[PDB]
């Protein structure tokens, strides 16, 4: 089984936020639900066990409850550092068999919007000596955490040999991504300019490099 | 608390067996089990299985046929094996210390009454639960046995730090490291190109330069190899200085300190 959680939940700072976890009599209805907090780059952290008991080090603003086949994790006063994924869990049919919830992403509202900074690096001489050319488009300090990237050369859109990462949270709570255009040294030299156009919340920031004018 | 440390290959080929080990050190009379949980990128946490002091194992029913969990007391180690892996088995694998308890209950179902609560004997032979009449007294006929119910308790008490395992046909490959320079503030970078498996480490100036450094998560290219970049912004005042990007890729025994210069 998989426990039913809402995919997402949002709240503003200081608010009360709740995340439900609905299952069957054979899992949640068994009366020993646990909850885990997952933040990227960290191991999971146990928050609640046995429906209602807080694990060690867990702030009082976290509490759990259960009503029949639905458990609830409540944060009574939402804080910035509560942004995370939350998973419920329960034993099923056996104490050594655990089923998890589908997980809930909790967004804390009110983070200021921020446009991306973009740096576009041309291929290095050393790489070109190897007959390869990678153009590196580095995108940082944006929020919310989604961009779309378009590559161009002499006004034509490029799709082949482009790979773009997902957006990942930086230490300052804004987001970063990068996009790579992998060309041969010959292809690199064969265009007048290449551009990385990064669109974010309707606004586009463009950087350009010109082979004939690059060192 | 119990100390958990995962070990094993970070890279395995499809159809091979993934073998991991955990050393679990702590109170020798601990009644926690040691279990394995994984999370594949973009997916939920997933239970694999556990083993306890008594040697009792339990598994995710859906995965059981592919899993084997054993222990070796002499090495303080619990082992996990996942057979015939595919890329679906790429995940962070966590060793965990697990609470596991079972509580069993017996009750008499509705319309019946525990025989000891009846008055006259023999209330309904020697059966567990006598039938209750409309008037609300015990009847001798058609008694039932107890309904038995079990309440299962599971939770993770301690999480290991996890081990990322990638299942790929790509072989271990050392990166090529290239200096990046643009065409009052200068921005320098290093490209760590085409390596396998993760991770690599990048510092600047042998660790001395930390401020203004941004190292980006890796991209996976169609070749099946990773690339990542790091960049640093420094005051144009310091342009006369020498800058280096220190790259290490332990998997391929690669260690490079790359000089990076404005063009
Ligand atoms: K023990």
């Amino acid at each position: 089984a998989v426990l039913n959680q809402p995919s997402s939940v949002s709240g503003s700072l200081g608010q009360r936020v709740s995340i439900t976890c609905s299952g069957s009599s054979s899992n949640v209805g068994n009366g020993y639900v646990s909850w885990y907090q997952l933040i990227p780059g960290s191991a999971p952290r146990t928050l609640i066990y046995g429906d209602t008991s807080r694990a060690s080090g867990v702030p009082d603003r976290f509490s759990g409850s259960r009503s029949g086949n639905t458990a609830t994790l409540t944060i009574s006063s939402l804080q910035a550092e509560d942004e995370a994924d939350y998973f419920c869990a329960s034993a099923e049919d056996s104490s050594s068999n655990a089923v998890f919830g589908s997980g809930t992403t909790l967004t804390v509202l009110g983070q200021p919007k921020s446009p991306p900074s973009v740096t576009l690096f041309p291929p290095s001489t050393e790489e070109l000596n190897g007959n390869k050319a990678t153009l590196v488009c580095l995108i940082s300090d944006f929020y919310p955490g989604s961009v779309t990237v378009v590559w161009k050369a002499d006004g034509s859109t490029i799709t082949r040999n482009v790979e773009t990462t997902r957006a990942s949270k930086q230490s300052n709570s804004k987001y970063a991504a990068s996009s790579y255009l992998s060309l041969t040294s010959s292809d690199w030299k064969s265009k007048g300019s290449y551009s990385c156009e990064v669109t974010h919340e309707g606004s586009t920031v463009t950087k350009t490099v010109k082979p004939s004018e690059c060192s | 608390q119990v100390q958990l440390r995962e070990s094993g290959p970070s890279l395995v080929k499809p159809s091979q067996t993934l073998s991991l080990t955990c050393t679990a050190s702590g109170f020798s009379l601990s009644d926690k089990a040691v279990g394995w949980v994984r999370q594949a990128p973009g997916k939920a946490l997933e239970w694999l299985g556990s083993i306890d002091t008594g040697g009792n194992t339990g598994y995710n029913p859906g995965l059981k046929s592919r899993l084997s969990i054993t222990k070796d007391n002499s090495k303080s180690q619990v082992s996990l094996s996942v057979s015939s892996v595919t890329t679906e088995d790429s995940a962070t694998y966590y060793c965990t210390s697990v609470h596991q308890e079972t509580k069993k209950y017996q009750s008499c179902p509705d319309g019946y009454r525990e025989r000891s609560d009846c008055s006259n004997r023999p209330a309904c032979g020697t059966s567990d639960c006598c039938r209750v009449s409309v008037f609300g007294n015990c009847l001798t006929t058609l008694p039932v046995s107890y309904s038995y119910t079990y309440n299962y308790e599971w939770h993770v008490d301690v999480w290991g730090q996890g081990l990322l395992v990638t299942v790929s046909s790509a072989s271990t490959t050392a990166p090529k490291v290239y200096p990046l320079s643009s065409c009052s503030t200068v921005t320098l970078g290093c490209l760590v190109s085409s390596y396998m498996p993760e991770p690599v480490t990048v510092t600047w100036n042998s660790g001395a330069l930390k401020s203004g450094v941004h190292t980006f998560p890796a991209v996976l290219q169609s070749s099946g190899l990773y690339s990542l970049s790091s960049m640093v912004t420094v005051p144009g005042s310091t342009s006369g200085q020498t800058f280096t990007c220190n790259v290490a890729h332990p998997a391929s025994s690669t260690k490079v300190d790359k000089a990076v210069e404005p063009k």
